[PDB]
């Protein structure tokens, strides 16, 4: 049917990437 | 079952690979934006500017720390900073707020970092070369310079100061 | 043992592993001390009583870097990416060469160790000029690294011999991994070889007064990035081709695994300027290009995350797990060989997230040279790589020695693996956070105890990780020596097959596998991209060399 577990894993990975990236990018501008 | 699982896995992987590529492309676009704004001044001028680290303290713009701040524009100052073991000259560096500051940093001895706490200024300082970066200080007060490149036993205690006047 | 008469490759592999692990243990001793340092606690006077040759925090940090990140990881790479293709093809490696590779490593290490231990090369594992180490450090490091060239020849040998016996057949999976891996490494290595031969060696020998710091850093990071993948890929070979079996399942796609590896061959070297975002005299347009390519080199691991995840799910579904969480509990959580790499993969999520931030050019000015970097890479190498290596003790050691793993030793393996994992997670929080507070890396901060008051909270995580990791390490030392020096031997374990996974059913893309198999073509492409990504900058730098005198500041 569909690999729901894999998707869940790459979901956590995407969110972690996004929080880290957007987090740092906010920081960059605050210090800009 | 196995045959189906494999088709389903591969099909969703392709979706994921496309999404991941997109996200990465967006970041590329969000970085290109930073390149277009004033915040990019902290990126080093990638132009080579050789100097002699053995005479840099005797002759040239780094020889007299009290004259290291030069007005080079209507609203621009250039600072000739020397990062050395284990300190920075001048100490303090004194610049006006709202003015564009072109830091020209070099080293007499080994490599040092020039990391201005509270700001995006973060540049390796190499002996024999001049590091050029730009920043406009928007808030007045006292900013600490940290050396973030190992430079020997005096590394952890190597600090400097920037005073940004109103 | 007559098993070593028929498979002498086992004995050589063994020697690579043990020397690797010995180097890990010695390097790791400085770790808890460095962790307590970033927790603003000074336990160095204690360390100097136990180890009186240690003159400073920075000598310790040097040994820690060289021994953990250079020596162990290379010895593990040479162990894994020689022996695994050897078993998959069922062929003998050139045994004269394999032994020559070991001695080179051992000799190179000893010679480098001497100045390191005598405080004559406190330069760090990056040894940036003008900090000037003893010639024996550069020479010993060089001979140690060049050992890999002999490894490269070995696998290319095995591969060519197989292709002759088997024309019209595609390269087997593990061998395909190893071939692209070693050819990737050859291109990557040239940066440091050039740096040692042209600059560092003659300079340390007295033959030249100075070295140009910019060119050295530029040549260093030519090798410096792909070396990170050089550490990573051996763990990946296991994660892809062995871990699925250990987990109770199969590898879901052979072609995807090949694609990841092929991407690494292509994209691992032309990216070094991402270690040079804060360097002068390197044009920004070039930094942007490298940044983009670095983001690309993230694709093979994003791909890996899915292929591996799906393989783990498949295994958990086979073992009866239902829903979207149940496949996780269904996995063999009592088996340290399964647990160690899976935990390492977990921590790799924030690890790779921090890498993607670092690669982002301007965003790097935020974290460059702060505690963040160490926080980032302990997730990558000190966790995922190290853990996968620890977990192989439980299958590889018995395959190489015939020595059994008792229930007790297995339970101790679990404890070690968890505590190491959790210690690394805790330290990661402390270092990323402190990094965001502008705490510098490579610093004896505990000796400036009022310098970073804002870091008080992340500092408590650092102390915690320090003590947790010390215990993990002590348990690892005890556990490793308990298996290596165990009395009983059972030669039927040494003659058992490696737990290589099967590939799940379903037609692959034959065309893609064949395309990927055109290895000479991909090697040339890889080489071209390096000429395009480094040629212009390096031509400019070599035209404008400015060598400066060296310093010893320790
Ligand atoms: C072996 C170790 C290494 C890996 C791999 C690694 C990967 C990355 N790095 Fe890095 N890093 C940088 C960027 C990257 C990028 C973009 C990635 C990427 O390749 C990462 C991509 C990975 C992912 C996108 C993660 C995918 C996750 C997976 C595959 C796990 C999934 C979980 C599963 C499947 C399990 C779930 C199962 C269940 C049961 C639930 C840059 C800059 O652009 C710098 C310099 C920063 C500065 O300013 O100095 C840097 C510096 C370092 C240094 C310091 C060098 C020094 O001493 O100065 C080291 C040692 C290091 C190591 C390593 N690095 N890195
Ligand atoms: C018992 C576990 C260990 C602990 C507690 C730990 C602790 C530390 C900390 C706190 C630092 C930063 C020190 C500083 O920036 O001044 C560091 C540096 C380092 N560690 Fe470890 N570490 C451990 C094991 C390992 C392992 C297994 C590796 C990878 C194989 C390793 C690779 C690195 C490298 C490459 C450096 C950077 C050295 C440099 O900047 O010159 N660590 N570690
Ligand atoms: C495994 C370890 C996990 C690592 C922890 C790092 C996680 C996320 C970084 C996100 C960056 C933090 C964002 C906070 C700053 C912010 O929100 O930025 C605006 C503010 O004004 C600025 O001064
Ligand atoms: C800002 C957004 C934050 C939110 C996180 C985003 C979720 C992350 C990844 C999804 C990746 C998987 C993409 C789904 C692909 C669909 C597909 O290919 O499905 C084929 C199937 O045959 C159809 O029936
Ligand atoms: C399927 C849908 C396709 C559409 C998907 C589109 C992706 C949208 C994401 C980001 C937008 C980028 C916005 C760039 C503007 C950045 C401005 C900023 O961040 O400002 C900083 C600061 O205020 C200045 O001084
Ligand atoms: C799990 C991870 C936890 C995440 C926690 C992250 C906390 C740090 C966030 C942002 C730092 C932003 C840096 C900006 C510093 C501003 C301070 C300032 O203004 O100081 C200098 C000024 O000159 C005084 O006069
Ligand atoms: C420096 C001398 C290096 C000494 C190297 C001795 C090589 C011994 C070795 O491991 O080779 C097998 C040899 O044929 C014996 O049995
Ligand atoms: C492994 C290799 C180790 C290096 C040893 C010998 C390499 C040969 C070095 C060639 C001699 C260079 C000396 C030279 O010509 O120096 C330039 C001088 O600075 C201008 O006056
Ligand atoms: C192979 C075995 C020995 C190689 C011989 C290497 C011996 C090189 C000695 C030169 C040396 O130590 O010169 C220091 C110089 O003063 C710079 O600081
Ligand atoms: C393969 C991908 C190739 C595509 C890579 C994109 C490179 C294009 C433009 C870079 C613009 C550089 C501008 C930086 C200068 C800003 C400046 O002068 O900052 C002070
Ligand atoms: C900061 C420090 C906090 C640490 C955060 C890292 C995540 C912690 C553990 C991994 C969770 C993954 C799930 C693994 C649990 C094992 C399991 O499911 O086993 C149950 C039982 O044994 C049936 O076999
Ligand atoms: C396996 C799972 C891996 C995933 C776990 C990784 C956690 C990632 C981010 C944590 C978010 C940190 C919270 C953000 C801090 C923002 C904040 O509070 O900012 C500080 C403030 O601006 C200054 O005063
Ligand atoms: C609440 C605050 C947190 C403070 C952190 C305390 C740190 C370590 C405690 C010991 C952790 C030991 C975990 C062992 C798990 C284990 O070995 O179990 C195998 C498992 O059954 C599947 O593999
Ligand atoms: C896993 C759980 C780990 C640590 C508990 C969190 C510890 C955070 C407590 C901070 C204590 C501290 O150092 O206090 C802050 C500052 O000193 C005020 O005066
Ligand atoms: C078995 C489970 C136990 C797991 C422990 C739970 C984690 C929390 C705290 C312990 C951390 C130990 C750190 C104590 C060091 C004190 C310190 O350095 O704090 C100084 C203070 O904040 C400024 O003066
Ligand atoms: C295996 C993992 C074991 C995990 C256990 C964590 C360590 C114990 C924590 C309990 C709290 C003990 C508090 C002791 C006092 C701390 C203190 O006061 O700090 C010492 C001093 O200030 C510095 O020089
Ligand atoms: C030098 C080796 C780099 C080239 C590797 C490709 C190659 O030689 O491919 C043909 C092979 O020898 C026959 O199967
Ligand atoms: Cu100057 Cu560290
Ligand atoms: O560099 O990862
Ligand atoms: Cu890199």
């Amino acid at each position: 049917e569909k690999p729901k577990g894999a998707l869940a894993v790459i979901l956590v990975l995407t969110l972690t990437i996004l929080v880290f990236w957007l987090g740092v990018y906010a920081v960059f501008f605050a210090r800009g | 079952d196995e045959h189906k699982a494999h088709k389903a896995i591969l099909a969703y992987e392709k979706g994921w690979l496309a999404f991941s590529l997109a996200m990465l492309f967006v970041f590329i676009a969000l970085i290109a934006y930073t390149l277009a704004t004033h915040t990019a001044g902290v990126i080093p001028a990638g132009k080579l500017e050789r100097v002699d680290p053995t005479t840099v303290r005797q002759e040239g713009p780094w020889a007299d720390p009290a004259q290291a701040v030069v007005q080079t524009g209507p609203n621009q100052y250039t600072v000739y900073v020397l990062a050395f073991a284990f300190g920075y000259q001048p100490n303090p560096i004194e610049v006006p707020q709202g003015a564009e500051i072109v830091f020209k940093i070099t080293s007499p001895d080994v490599i040092h970092g020039f990391h201005v706490e509270g700001t995006n200024i973060n540049v390796e300082v190499l002996p024999g070369e001049v590091s050029t970066v730009r920043y406009t200080f928007k808030r007045p007060g006292e900013y600490r310079i940290i050396c973030n490149q190992y430079c020997g036993l005096g590394h952890q205690n190597m600090f400097g100061t920037i005073v940004v006047k109103e | 043992s007559r098993v070593y008469e028929a498979y002498p490759e086992k004995k050589a592999t063994l020697y690579f592993l043990v020397l690797g692990f010995l180097a890990l243990i010695v390097g790791s001793l400085f770790g808890p001390f460095q962790a307590l340092n970033y927790g603003n606690v000074d336990a160095y006077p204690l360390l100097k009583r136990l180890l009186p040759f240690v003159q400073s925090y920075y000598q310790g940090l040097t040994l820690h870097g060289v021994l953990n990140a250079i020596v162990f990881t290379q010895l593990f790479a040479q162990a894994i990416m020689v022996y695994l293709p050897a078993r998959e093809l069922n062929m003998r490696p050139n045994m004269g060469l394999m032994w020559l590779s070991w001695w080179m490593a051992f000799i190179g290490l000893v010679v480098f160790a001497l100045p390191l231990l005598a405080n004559e090369a406190t330069v760090l594992y990056t040894f940036y000029p003008p900090l000037k180490g003893h010639w024996a450090f550069y020479l010993g490091a060089s001979v140690f690294v060049l050992s890999t060239w002999v490894s490269i020849y070995i696998v290319l040998d095995l591969w060519r011999r197989w292709k002759a016996a088997n024309p019209g057949k595609v390269t087997p999976l593990v061998t395909y991994m190893a071939v692209v891996f070693w050819l990737m490494w050859f291109l990557a290595s040239l940066g440091l070889v050039l740096e040692a031969v042209l600059f560092l060696l003659p300079w340390s020998f007295g033959l030249v007064e100075g070295v140009d710091p910019l060119v050295a850093r530029t040549l260093f990071w030519w090798t410096g990035h792909p070396i990170l993948y050089f550490w990573l890929l051996p763990a990946y070979a296991i994660i892809y081709t062995i871990l699925p079996k250990q987990a109770g399942g199969k590898l879901v796609s052979d072609p995807m695994a090949r694609l990841a590896f092929l991407l690494f061959l292509l994209l691992s070297t032309p990216v070094g300027f991402h270690h040079q975002f804060a360097d002068p005299g390197i044009d920004p347009t070039w930094k942007m290009i490298h940044s983009v390519l670095t983001l690309f080199v993230a694709v093979p691991s994003l791909m890996t995350a899915f292929t591996v995840a799906a393989s783990l799910e498949f295994a958990g579904r086979l073992r009866g797990g239902r829903g979207l969480f149940g496949w996780i509990r269904a996995l063999p959580w009592d088996n340290p060989a399964f647990v160690a790499p899976v935990l390492g993969l977990l921590g790799f999520i924030p690890g790779g997230a921090g890498g993607i931030v670092n690669a982002s050019f301007t965003l790097d000015y935020v974290v460059h040279n702060t505690a963040w970097v160490p926080g980032h890479f302990h997730l990558q190498v000190a966790s995922l790589v190290t853990l996968t290596a620890m977990g192989s003790l439980y299958w590889l050691l018995p395959n190489l020695t015939g020595k059994p793993i008792s229930d007790a030793q297995r339970r101790l393996g679990l404890a070690v693996v968890w505590l190491w994992f959790l210690g690394m997670m805790i330290m990661a929080v402390g270092l990323h956070w402190a990094g965001l507070l502008n705490v510098p890396r490579r610093a004896y901060i505990a000796q400036v105890p009022d310098a970073y008051p804002h870091a008080a909270v992340p500092m408590v995580f650092n102390v915690l990780a320090g003590i947790v990791l010390l215990v993990a390490l002590l348990l690892f030392i005890y556990g490793l020596f308990s298996v290596l020096l165990s009395r009983e031997r059972k030669p039927e374990l040494a003659e058992a097959p490696l737990p290589f996974a099967e590939v799940i059913s379903g037609p692959e893309d034959r065309r893609l596998v064949l395309a990927m198999d055109r290895i000479g073509f991909w090697f040339a492409v890889a080489a071209i991209l390096v000429v395009l990504a480094y040629g212009p900058t390096l031509v400019q730098l070599f035209g404008h060399l400015n060598p400066v005198p060296g310093w010893r500041l320790w």
